[PDB]
């Protein structure tokens, strides 16, 4: 059963390119590839991907999102590719990435990554310790993560530039 | 075709990379040097399915296409073959399409760590 909105050849299932407002219902939770990028979602339901443990790619990269649930990929053990880049994530919940055991390359860039709260000390401090895993748009970058504004990577901000008082709320 | 860095540098200010978003021509062909060493038939395949094509090995999950990158955006809308060409004018039309802004240059870190801050019209004296 492939939701209606998309396009499905064996275990890859493709939405991107398809005006979507929201992540489609009914993915077959056999899907390794899902491709959601260039679309209009602006959120994630918690627990949207929790049951596609079979995931290996994930595409979110060009829609609009602000902020993750945190847990949503808590339960993608065995996704080696994710793409986040073009999106308006100010920061990462702590602990996003850290089931992600089979992870070989994440793309962030292109985000209004928040350099001055400090909520952006989990990611700092994850692509510090994690300089093989962060692409740009050719190869390999752990500075293509960028701070908004000062456009210097997100990789080098520690709590001394940070403060509570700049987080959301 | 392997490129000479005269020739080279003629064929880029020929395409107008000359000060494109603030950039001078040397930027251009010292980016060039370190990714292909002039060599326009350059190839490079990656771990993530994609290969980087051409004398600024641009990538095949975003820019171009080859037939052979699932998931691939063909952002600038050539093949990928186009850039492997003796006649540079896809891959220089693909490298504007990458350079967004005035920073845009940074997207080559062998250019940022091997060139930017130098006296890169050194690139393009002699000519």
């Amino acid at each position: 059963a492939c939701p209606s909105q998309c396009s499905c050849s064996g275990t890859t299932v493709d939405c991107s390119g398809k005006s979507l407002a929201s992540v489609p219902t009914g993915i077959p939770t056999t899907t390794q590839v899902l491709y959601l990028y260039d679309n209009r979602i602006t959120k994630l339901e918690p627990g949207v991907f929790d049951r596609l443990t079979q995931l290996t790619r994930l595409d979110l990269d060009n829609n609009q999102l602000t902020v993750l649930p945190a847990g949503v990929f808590d339960k993608l053990t065995q996704l080696t590719q994710l793409s986040l880049n073009d999106n308006q994530l100010k920061s990462i919940p702590r602990g996003a990435f850290d089931n992600l055991r089979s992870l070989t390359h994440i793309w962030l860039l292109n985000n209004p990554w928040d350099c001055a709260c400090s909520d952006i000390l989990y990611l700092s401090r994850w692509i510090s310790q994690h300089p093989w895993l962060v692409f740009g748009y050719l190869n390999l970058d752990h500075d293509s993560a960028r701070c908004s504004g000062t456009n210097t990577p997100v990789r080098a901000v520690t709590k001394a530039s940070t403060s509570p008082s700049k987080c959301p709320g | 075709k392997v490129f000479g860095r005269c020739e080279l540098a003629a064929a880029m200010k020929r395409h107008g990379l000359d000060n494109y978003r603030g950039y001078s021509l040397g930027n251009w062909v010292c980016a060039a040097k370190f990714e292909s060493n002039f060599n326009t038939q350059a190839t490079n395949r990656n771990t993530d399915g994609s290969t980087d094509y051409g004398i600024l090995q641009i990538n095949s999950r975003w820019w171009c296409n080859d037939g052979r990158t699932p998931g691939s955006r063909n952002l600038c809308n050539i093949p990928c073959s186009a850039l492997l060409s003796s006649d540079i004018t896809a891959s220089v039309n693909c490298a504007k399409k990458i350079v967004s802004d005035g920073n845009g240059m940074n997207a080559w870190v062998a250019w940022r760590n091997r060139c930017k801050g130098t006296d890169v019209q050194a690139w393009i004296r002699g000519c």
